[PDB]
RNA sequence: GACCCACUCCCCGGCGCCGGGGGGCCCAAGUCCUUCUGAUCGAGGCCCAGCCCGUGGACGGUGUGAGGCCGGUAGCGGCCCCCGGCGCGCCGGGCCCGGGUCUUCCCGGAGUCGGGUUGCUUGGGAAUGCAGCCCAAAGCGGGUGGUAAACUCCAUCUAAGG
RNA sequence: GCGUGAAACCGUUAAGAGGUAAACGGGUGGGGUCCGCGCAGUCCGCCCGGAGGAUUCAACCCGGCGGCGCGGUCCGGCCGUGCCGGCGGGGCGGAUCUCCCGCUCCCGUCGGCGGGGGACCGCCCCCCGGCCGGCGACCGGCCGCCGCCGGGCGCAUUUCCA
RNA sequence: GGGGGGCCACGCGUCCCCCGCGAGCGCACGGGGUCGGCGGCGAUGUCGGCUACCCACCCGACCCGUCUUGAAACACGGACCAAGGAGUCUAACACGUGCGCGAGUCGGGGGCUACGAAAGCCGCCGUGGCGCAAUGAAGGUGAAGGCCGGCGGCGCGCCGCCGGCCGAGGUGGGAUCCCGAGGCCUUCCAGUCCGCCGAGGGCGCACCACCGGCCCGUCUCGCCCGCCGCGCCGGGGAGGUGG
RNA sequence: AAUGCGAGUGCCUAGUGGGCCACUUUUGGUAAGCAGAACUGGCGCUGCGGGAUGAACCGAACGCCGGGUUAAGGCGCCCGA
RNA sequence: CGCUGGCAGUCGGCAGAGCGAGAAAGAGAGUGGCGCGGACGCUACGCCGCGACGAGUAGGAGGGCCGCUGCGGUGAGCCUUGAAGCCUAGGGCGCGGGCCCGGGUGGAGCCGCCGCAG
RNA sequence: GAAAGCGGGGCCUCACGAUCCUUCUGACCUUUUGGGUUUUAAGCAGGAGGUGUCAGAAAAGUUACCACAGGGAUAACUGGCU
């Protein structure tokens, strides 16, 4: 994803500022130089980056280089990335709302009966 | 750094008193003996100590020397000053001010100087 | 940081958060320094409002 | 913590957090997932939908083993040999391929879900999926199976 | 009565569950003696191996693990008549042997052979009379050097057999691994069916002639 | 940081011998109260014994 | 049974001798000078052996609060008894022994298995286990193969003795 | 039934009070009990004036110590989550490759596989040269400036003391 | 526009339409109070002490807890005092928050080596749990494509078949970031560097709305491709719909 | 169009699920301090000034104070005027 | 409560003391025509400045240098020249929970701070 | 109906029913467990058999011999309003 956000037109040469983590994606096999400002970057990642020929910076060394933050492409995760999330919105067992319900676990005989089948009952 | 053992000392130290709605320092070298960042006599890189001497008259002002940081043995430099009440204060300005040593600490300096010698005259 | 331990299986020393630390160095350094905005440290008081009239 | 908890606030305070009027009794509702069906119907099918009746043939004696089946997708193929194998037939010009065993690495189906980079593989797996061996034969590729 | 959202939980503490609770305070005691018991044993078999007989190489079945191997109960009397050991003779000297076994295969059946081999090469066998060296034993010189040996007796390692980058070849690029894979399910779910209409065509047409 | 002095060995009468030993990088990890608190508080209870009326 | 190869040492009981457990006794150093107390185990000091011992600064007692007053504590510390194990020599006994390839023979647990029915039990669902009654076996047999039954192959054990 | 000895309740002494049961909140007043160890009322800095007293000021000399040094770039060291090179030596790891050795099928010949090298690659450690950058979590000697101390010389219109 | 009193009006030198620094000195309806003003008393009877001991007066003032629409109630509990006395522990789940590591993570079970029954270590002890893949009752299946050239078929497009190149969607909103028409004064214009602002224009994070796309089940319409078994075989396309 | 105001959005969540009174509208009943509705405001959950007293009425809602002025009420005496 | 306000500029003889003012932006660089002196501050979890606001049952949340008992650290803590406890017409602090001193009684142990636990 | 069109019940506003079980219908449908064939059985999908206390327990009395937890949320006295 931050390659995908900073091989964007316009936006070269830049410092990819990070408040989060920045971790490693392993099914990606190209890394370019980047040069990088996070709180924490996990240890394969780092050696990638480094290994790309880029720069890792904290935050002192940012407030450094670029005291307003000039030249940076300011990036954050995916929020929504969250499990927490599928369960989250309209309630289960109601028209059109595909919800995550809450199962002690999956299977056949596992809240699949009555307010999911049009033959046992209805289906919402 | 020294912000960085501030950040230790300023509330689990064994020389902080917490009690009648105050909080102070029993440090060594903490002139005016209160609990801060600036006053802090064991945090920072150069501090400045003035005690009574060992012996009834005197004023001993104690530096700590750049070198050896890690070594408090030779760490302080100290010099006693038997002198009258108005060449020790020009003194110890001029040992402040003239060598820029820690030069936001000269007027608690001369201030904690007078009071030594206050105390060390004949009570009434 | 660059060589791992040899009787442990596989521990590094942990990454430092923040490189400086001495963020007094940082501040009073010419590079942040430039690029700041006046200080306004004059205390404004409230006014008494003396009736006009 | 016992410090840190809402009973230490409570003190002084006479119902408790539970209520002047409605008291906090034993049991006011049944215990455990009682009324289901009748006073707690409208809970269980806001929330619970499908939880009464039966769907689908049983089976006796079933033990997890025998459907055992780890998936690997084709994102993931090149991670299960050491970056070494890669590059180095990525600088090779005889135009050999390595190969990769999933059954080895502990996986049995090989479904293809991401990309794969421009260089020549052999898939050693015990099941393959249509798309999985399309995009190893677009590439260029051999899929072959183990048992 | 339930809350707004959450599962629905089953909690089996509607017996006396109060009764049978077993606490683990003394599992650090019980490690202590049976680290004791173990060097004690250690201590009585003196020059014999710590862990006991060698265990023979066995494949797991169940098809989640049959690509491991592992440490079994005992050698079969198959191979300890091709290693040309014999039954009764082969506990005395550390060997693990069991009855039950069966061989179905021949690989692995010759891997414990072999098994056998390596460790009968490695055995240093002591005269049973201390002061009158016998034929079938070591000589003095090795006996002087003969320690315990800490750990399993040649220990299981799941080996992988390393293979070459090879050059694709046309016929591998023209396999249809999927298509082969749901022709040989049909072919395996239609097998009986199949021969049974095969032999009902043979039976209605044979009526034709006669 | 980085920079790793050189910690002299001092010998039994309390002067400095001739060895000097480099510094190693543990002494340069960050200090984190809070963690060894965490992990103090928490491995303090290991050493207990149960009580029960 | 025949053909070959290979064994001269296993067990117990006494006689006598060789290097963990229980018990008993003991093992360092201040009551040193000033001083508070009703009593000190308090406080101050003991130089350049930084009072003395420390593998002993756990504890308890002694007129408050003691490493050095005492019992103790530490120590691969000592001394003195008793019991047992681990071994050697000898006597009186036993045991008079094996492996491999062919050849000829032999080989199994019954009012039990199993079936019906009844009742209890189990997660076991056209019956998981147990028991009562009735029926009641076979020997290329019998049991199991988690859906009752027929046919046909397979796989796997050998129940009703210890 | 004897350490400490609370409250409820009671006796007595002392003080105060009393016909809207007692008690209470706010606001004062009066009388007591003790306290301020009250009862001539704060000191601090500078300057001026008047009476005194010191072994005394500034400036120079010697010695010690400290600070700083863009000593534009003084000599020498150390470090680098710095970077390149080498007729360099080594350890870990690799799903990058391949002379002896056990065992195996077929005649000491001939093929697969268990096992140590050997090569390759990555990282690290130690020796070499180069710059870069740091010594503000990590410096030494000379030199320059400044500050402080001690000892001289200062014989008092200076400095200090009450 | 022509011929006595108040004006925050007081330059010189032109072109031309209408006919950039003077110093001083004081006063004060001016960014919240000062006096550079005073007087009495004070050592055995007086000074100060709001609070705390007692008493007096004026105004106010019903006994608490609890249930209740409503309690001072002729509603219940309560003579008084001391001590004890009531949301705890385990398991499970959800959500939030802190820490560590991170597509992994976790030794909890086992083993090695006074406090210490602790701490440390194991990695071919990561078995195993959870996460990384879903869907179907199940057999099972299992998560972008587009363009071009050549060939075959259908009657210029489509389908099938081999080679090349491009490649993980778009629309709207979107913190932040990028460019810069012009400009931010000292005697006057050109004039380079360092900054700062800015009309307008862009790449657009997360997130939301929407339109597409892909995987599994199911339905409808259909034409094709594969070979070791040519078949009640296997694989695919288009359009809805369930997860 | 005017007036005014920073908005939008997501989790987790206690207590409650006996109510009562008043202007107006209104059902049953001879009527009720009765029973039952609509709207808004209250009481419940709330003290304060006034209605002598007082759940709901009139005024007005509350940190601790000093000065000034009022609301609803009042101004012979209790009792401020 | 809000201004998601201000202060690291204590920038000193290696000095020049400022960002309250109606009007987007620099007290910018270069290029040509004696006397050795200057209050406080800043526990940044700190300090300071402007406004507005303050009812409360059931209930929820936050802050307690409020209180009790025990544990790990720490006060070169207190103590027979008198600890805990108890009494008090004594002096006080804090809105409050409560706390600190003085007198008496008593005769042997007790407390403050940083965390932990009930 | 010539066609435009109209019609997937009644001109509109009521005339009706979950899970579990049973029964019928539908597919060259899935499983029936080591494999194959055939009955049988279990599934998937759509109707029905019914809960009228109609969001759906399977259910007669008596107590002056009576018992418990409560209620002035609720009667039999007085007192109130009318
Ligand atoms: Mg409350
Ligand atoms: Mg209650
Ligand atoms: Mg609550
Ligand atoms: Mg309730
Ligand atoms: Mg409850
Ligand atoms: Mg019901
Ligand atoms: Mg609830
Ligand atoms: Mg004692
Ligand atoms: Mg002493
Ligand atoms: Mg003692
Ligand atoms: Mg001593
Ligand atoms: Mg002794
Ligand atoms: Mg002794
Ligand atoms: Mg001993
Ligand atoms: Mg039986
Ligand atoms: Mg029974
Ligand atoms: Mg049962
Ligand atoms: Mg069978
Ligand atoms: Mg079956
Ligand atoms: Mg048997
Ligand atoms: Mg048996
Ligand atoms: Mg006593
Ligand atoms: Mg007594
Ligand atoms: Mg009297
Ligand atoms: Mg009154
Ligand atoms: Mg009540
Ligand atoms: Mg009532
Ligand atoms: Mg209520
Ligand atoms: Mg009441
Ligand atoms: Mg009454
Ligand atoms: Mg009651
Ligand atoms: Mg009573
Ligand atoms: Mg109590
Ligand atoms: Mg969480
Ligand atoms: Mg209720
Ligand atoms: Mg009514
Ligand atoms: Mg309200
Ligand atoms: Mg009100
Ligand atoms: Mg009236
Ligand atoms: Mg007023
Ligand atoms: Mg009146
Ligand atoms: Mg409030
Ligand atoms: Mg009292
Ligand atoms: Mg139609
Ligand atoms: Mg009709
Ligand atoms: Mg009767
Ligand atoms: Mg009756
Ligand atoms: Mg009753
Ligand atoms: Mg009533
Ligand atoms: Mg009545």
């Amino acid at each position: 994803r931050m390659i995908r956000k900073m091989k964007l037109p316009g936006r070269e040469n830049k410092t990819a500022v990070v408040v989060g983590t920045v971790t490693d994606d392993v099914r990606v096999q190209e890394v370019p130089k980047l040069k990088v400002c996070a709180l924490r970057v996990t240890s394969r990642a780092r050696s990638r980056i480094l290994k790309a020929g880029g720069k890792i910076l904290t935050f002192d060394q940012l407030a450094l280089d670029s005291p307003k933050g000039r030249g940076t492409v300011l990036l954050s995760g995916p929020r929504k990335g969250r499990e927490v999330y599928r369960h989250f919105g309209k309630a289960p067992g109601t028209p059109h709302s595909h919800t995550k319900p809450y199962v002690r676990s999956k299977g056949r005989k596992f809240e699949r009966a009555r307010g999911r089948r049009a033959s046992r009952g209805y289906k919402n | 750094s020294a912000h960085l053992q501030w950040m230790v000392v300023r509330n689990c130290s064994s020389f902080l008193i917490k009690r009648n709605k105050q909080t102070y320092s029993t440090e060594p070298n903490n002139l005016k003996a209160r609990n801060s960042f600036r006053y802090n006599g064991l945090i920072h890189r150069k501090t400045v100590g003035v005690e009574p001497a060992a012996d009834g008259k005197g004023v001993v002002v104690v530096m700590k020397r750049r070198s050896g940081q890690r070594k408090p043995a030779t760490s302080y430099v100290r010099t006693t000053i038997n002198k009258n009440a108005r060449a020790t204060l020009s003194s110890i300005r001029h040992m402040i001010r003239k060598n820029k040593y820690h030069p936001d600490l000269r007027m608690a300096a001369i201030r904690r100087a007078s009071a030594i010698l206050r105390s060390q005259k004949p009570v009434m | 940081w660059r060589k791992a331990a040899s009787l442990k299986s596989n521990y590094n020393l942990p990454m430092h958060k923040m490189l400086n630390t001495d963020l007094s160095r940082i501040l009073k350094s010419p590079e942040i320094q430039r690029a700041l905005r006046a200080p306004r440290k004059k205390i404004h008081r409230r006014v008494l409002k003396k009736n006009p009239l | 913590p016992s410090r840190l908890r809402k009973t230490r606030k409570l003190r002084g305070h006479v119902s408790h957090g539970h209520g002047r009027i409605g008291k906090h009794r034993k049991h006011p509702g049944g215990r455990g997932n009682a009324g289901g069906m009748h006073h707690h119907r409208i809970n269980f099918d806001k929330y619970h939908p499908g939880y009464f009746g039966k769907v689908g043939m049983r089976h006796y004696h079933l033990k997890r083993n025998q459907s055992f089946c780890p998936t690997v997708n084709l994102d993931k193929l090149w991670t299960l040999v050491s970056e070494q194998t890669r590059v180095n037939a990525a600088k090779n010009k005889t135009g050999a391929a390595p190969i990769i065993d999933v059954v080895r690495s502990g996986y049995y189906k090989v479904l293809g879900k991401g990309k794969l980079p421009k260089q020549p593989v052999i898939v050693k797996a015990k099941f393959f999926s249509r798309r999985a061996e399309e995009k190893i034969k677009g590439v260029g590729g051999a899929c072959v199976l183990v048992a | 009565a339930p809350s707004r959202n959450g599962m629905i939980l089953k909690p089996h503490f509607h017996k006396d569950w109060q009764r049978r609770v077993a606490t683990w305070f003394n599992q650090p005691a019980r490690k202590i003696r049976r680290r004791k018991a173990r060097q004690a044993r250690a201590r009585r078999i003196a020059p014999r191996p710590a862990a006991g007989p060698i265990r023979p190489i066995v494949r797991c079945p169940t098809v989640r693990y049959h690509t491991k191997v592992r440490a079994g109960r005992g050698f079969s009397l198959e191979e300890l008549r091709v290693a040309g050991i014999h039954k009764k003779v082969a506990r005395t000297i550390g060997i693990s042997v069991d009855p039950r076994r069966r061989n179905k295969s021949t690989e692995s059946l010759q891997a414990n052979v072999q098994r056998l081999k390596e460790y009968r090469s490695k055995l240093v066998l002591f005269p049973r009379k201390p002061s009158a060296p016998k034929k079938g034993d070591s000589s003095a010189e090795e006996l002087k050097l003969a320690t315990q040996l800490t750990g399993p007796v040649m220990p299981i390692r799941n080996v992988f057999k390393k293979e070459k980058a090879r050059v694709i070849t046309e016929e591998e690029k023209n396999f249809k691994a999927f298509a082969s894979l749901r022709m040989a399910r049909a072919n395996a779910r239609l097998f009986g069916i199949r021969a049974k209409r095969a032999k009902e065509a043979a039976e209605q047409d044979v009526e034709k002639k006669k | 940081a980085c920079a790793r002095p050189l910690i002299s060995v001092y010998s039994e009468k309390g002067e400095s011998s001739g060895k000097n030993v480099t510094l190693p990088a543990v002494f340069k990890a960050p200090i984190r109260p809070d963690i060894v608190n965490f992990v103090h508080t928490n491995l303090r209870k290991n050493n207990r014994q149960p009580y029960a009326v």
